[PDB]
RNA sequence: CUUCACACAUGCUACAAUGGCCGGUACAAAGGGCUGCGAUGCCGCGAGGUUAAGCGAAUCCUUAAAAGCCGGUCUCAGUUCGGAUCGGGGUCUGCAACUCGACCCCGUGAAGUCGGAGUCGCUAGUAAUCGCAGAUCAGCAACGCUGCGGUGAAUACGUUCC
C-alpha cells in the first residue's frame, strides 16, 4: 500500500493544483510508468546477457524484463540484425510507486560521490531520464555473485504537458535536483 | 625568505619602485632585472617588464600570482620540438 | 560495509583497509583507529554497524578523501596551467615540474620510448 | 505472463543507520533490509591566494 | 653551462616471504671539530628551534653502527612488495632557492612479477651483502670518489677450445 503513493494522493495533488492554476482535477500530472533498460553491448561477444541483465534486472525491479534485439545490422558494432542487445523492464502500478519509493529513499543517496541529478534532463514534454552505471546501490544484488559491472538508465513518465510541471511532480515526489 | 621567521622577500628598488607609484595611480611597466622578488598582494594591477636573459618581458599580476616569482612567468629557454 | 567506496576488502586489517580510501595512508589510517577505538589488529570482516558509524562521521570531520580532494588536486593543476607559470607550462607540456633531468630519464612523465 | 516468471516480491523492512525506518515490499531480501544511509541522514538533503598569503605571513 | 622526438655508458633502488612492518635487545674500526662540535634541559610528529656544561681534544661532542638475535603480524597479492610522479604544508643555508638546493610531514602509489642477441667482476677474510668516516663544502656526497670495519661463502678436473 505504497506510502509514496498515498502521500502523492494526499498532498501533491492538491499543491500542484495550488501550483499551477488546474480547473480541473484530470489535469494534475502524475507518473503512469517507469522503463528500465540495462543497453548492452557485449551482443556481437560473447552473446552473455541471460545473466548479465536478465537475472539481476528482476532483483531490482520484481518482474522479469524483455530482451531486445536489433533491428537493423551495422558494422561498426559487429552489430548483426535479430540479435539480443538490450533487455528492457516496464514498472507500472503499485510495483512502480515502490520501486519510485525504493530508489529515492534509500538507493539514489547511495551513488558514490553523489551530488544531485540535473534537472535539465528532462525531454521537453515532462518525461525524465537518467543514468547509473553499475548494480550498485540496488541492495537487492550483491557484488559477491555478478560478472562484471554495467550501467541502466531511467525514463520516468509523466502527463505532464510541460517540462516545468515535470519538474515540479518529481520534486514532489522527492528527486533531488540541483 | 622561503622561511616563515622572516616573510616574503622583495627586493628594495623593486618595492621603492612600485610603492611610490601605487599610491597614486596604477604604474605602467616598470623595467626590472629582480626575477627573484615574490609578487606580494600589492603588486595588483600593476605590469613588470621582467628580464628573461635576452628581453624584457611584461606581466600582469592578477590576483592568483600572489605567492610565487617574478620569473616564473618569464621563461628563460627556448624549446620547439626538434623535428 | 562501505564508508565512500567499498573499503571491506576480504580479511584485512583494518589499518590496512582504511589505506584503500582515497586520502588515507598507513599515518591517517592510523590516527583514524587510535581517536575512534578501534584496534589495528582486527579484520574488517568482523567490524559492526555501530564501529562502522563512529568511523564514519569523523573522517568527513576531519580529512579529505574521495570525490572532493581528487577535484581539488585537479583545481590547484588546472589553476598553475592558466595562471600561465613556469610550472603550468611544463604540465601543458607533459614534461617534470620539479626540476628534473630530461636529458636521459622522465620516463614517467613521457610515455615509453618512441624511437626516432 | 505470471506463473513461474517473476521473482519473490513480498513485505520487508528498511532501517538505517540513523533511525528512519519504513516498509515495503522488495524482492529476495526475506525480512528486514539494514542500510547504513538514506534520503534522511545523506548530505545534499541536509545541506583566497591573499587570504592564504597573509594567514601564513 | 641543468634544454630533450632519441641513442650509448657507469651506477643506485627494485621486482619480494632467505621478505616487508612493529616492539625489545648485542657486538666495530677508521677519522672530524673554535668563523667549530653542541652534551643536558624545554618546544615541535619530524626536518628542526632555544638555553647551554665540556672540548683545539686517548680526557667533551661526533656516538644510536647496520645487518645480527628474540617476539608479534602480514600469507603470495602488482600486495602491508616497489617508491617514481604529482598536490598541499614546512625547516635550514644563503643578499637571494623561478629557471636551478637539500631535507621533513600529509596525501598520491607509476613502470616493474628476474630481464633477447650478447656481455662483466671475482680464487679467501676474496666475491656477496651491511653500515660508518673523510676531502671538496654556506648549502648541495645515506646513488660519485677515497677509506674503515661487521657477517661471510661456492668452486678450480684440467689446458681441448676462446
Ligand atoms: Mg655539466
Ligand atoms: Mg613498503
Ligand atoms: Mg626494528
Ligand atoms: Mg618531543
Ligand atoms: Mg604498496
Ligand atoms: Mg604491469
Ligand atoms: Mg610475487
Ligand atoms: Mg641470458
Ligand atoms: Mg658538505
Ligand atoms: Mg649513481
Ligand atoms: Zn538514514
Amino acid at each position: 500500500q505504497p506510502r509514496l503513493k498515498e502521500r502523492y494522493r494526499s498532498e501533491i495533488r492538491d499543491a500542484l493544483r495550488k501550483q499551477f492554476g488546474y480547473g480541473n482535477v484530470m489535469q494534475i500530472p502524475t507518473v503512469t510508468k517507469v522503463v528500465v533498460n540495462m543497453g548492452v553491448g557485449e551482443a556481437a561477444r560473447d552473446a552473455k546477457l541471460i545473466n548479465g541483465a536478465v537475472n539481476d534486472l528482476a532483483l531490482i525491479t520484481g518482474q522479469k524484463p524483455e530482451v531486445r534485439r536489433a533491428r537493423k545490422s551495422i558494422a561498426q558494432f559487429k552489430l548483426r540484425e535479430g540479435m539480443p542487445v538490450g533487455v528492457r523492464v516496464t514498472l507500472r502500478g503499485d510495483r512502480m510507486w515502490e520501486f519510485l519509493d525504493r530508489l529515492t529513499s534509500i538507493a539514489l543517496p547511495r551513488i558514490r560521490d553523489f551530488r544531485g541529478l540535473s534537472p535539465k534532463q528532462f525531454d521537453g514534454v515532462g518525461n525524465y531520464t537518467f543514468g547509473l552505471a553499475e548494480q550498485a546501490v540496488f541492495h537487492e544484488v550483491d557484488v559477491d555473485k555478478i560478472d562484471r559491472v554495467r550501467g541502466m538508465d531511467i525514463n520516468v513518465v509523466t502527463s505532464a504537458a510541460t517540462d516545468d510541471e515535470g519538474r515540479a511532480l518529481l520534486r514532489a515526489l522527492g528527486f533531488p535536483f540541483k | 625568505p622561503r622561511s616563515l621567521k622572516k616573510g616574503p622577500f622583495v627586493d628594495e628598488h623593486l618595492l621603492k619602485k612600485v610603492d611610490v607609484q601605487n599610491e597614486k595611480n596604477t604604474k605602467q611597466v616598470i623595467k626590472t632585472w629582480s626575477r627573484r622578488s615574490t609578487i606580494i598582494p600589492d603588486f595588483i594591477g600593476h605590469t613588470f617588464a621582467v628580464h628573461d636573459g635576452r628581453k624584457h618581458v611584461p606581466v600582469f599580476v592578477t590576483e592568483s600570482m600572489v605567492g610565487h616569482k617574478l620569473g616564473e612567468f618569464a621563461p628563460t629557454r627556448t624549446f620547439k620540438g626538434h623535428i | 560495509a562501505r564508508l565512500v567506496g567499498v573499503d571491506l576488502p576480504r580479511d584485512k586489517r583494518m589499518e590496512v583497509a582504511l589505506t584503500y580510501i582515497f586520502g588515507i595512508g598507513r599515518t591517517r589510517s592510523n590516527e583514524i583507529l587510535a581517536a575512534t577505538g578501534i584496534d589495528r589488529d582486527l579484520r574488517t570482516r568482523d567490524l559492526t554497524e555501530e564501529q562502522l558509524i563512529h568511523l564514519r562521521d569523523y573522517i568527513e570531520a576531519n580529512l579529505k578523501v574521495e570525490g572532493d580532494l581528487r577535484r581539488e588536486v585537479q583545481a590547484d593543476i588546472r589553476r598553475k596551467i592558466e595562471i600561465g607559470c613556469y610550472q603550468g607550462l611544463r604540465h601543458r607540456r607533459g614534461m617534470p615540474v620539479r626540476g628534473q633531468r630530461t636529458k636521459t630519464n622522465a620516463r614517467t612523465r613521457k610515455g615509453p620510448k618512441r624511437t626516432i | 505472463m505470471k506463473s513461474d516468471i517473476h521473482p519473490a516480491y513480498e513485505e520487508t523492512t528498511v532501517v538505517c543507520g540513523c533511525g528512519n525506518t519504513f516498509q515495503t515490499r522488495s524482492t529476495k531480501p526475506g525480512g528486514r533490509i539494514v542500510v547504513e544511509v538514506c534520503s534522511q541522514c545523506h548530505p545534499f538533503y541536509t545541506g583566497g591566494r591573499v587570504a592564504r598569503f597573509e594567514k601564513r605571513y
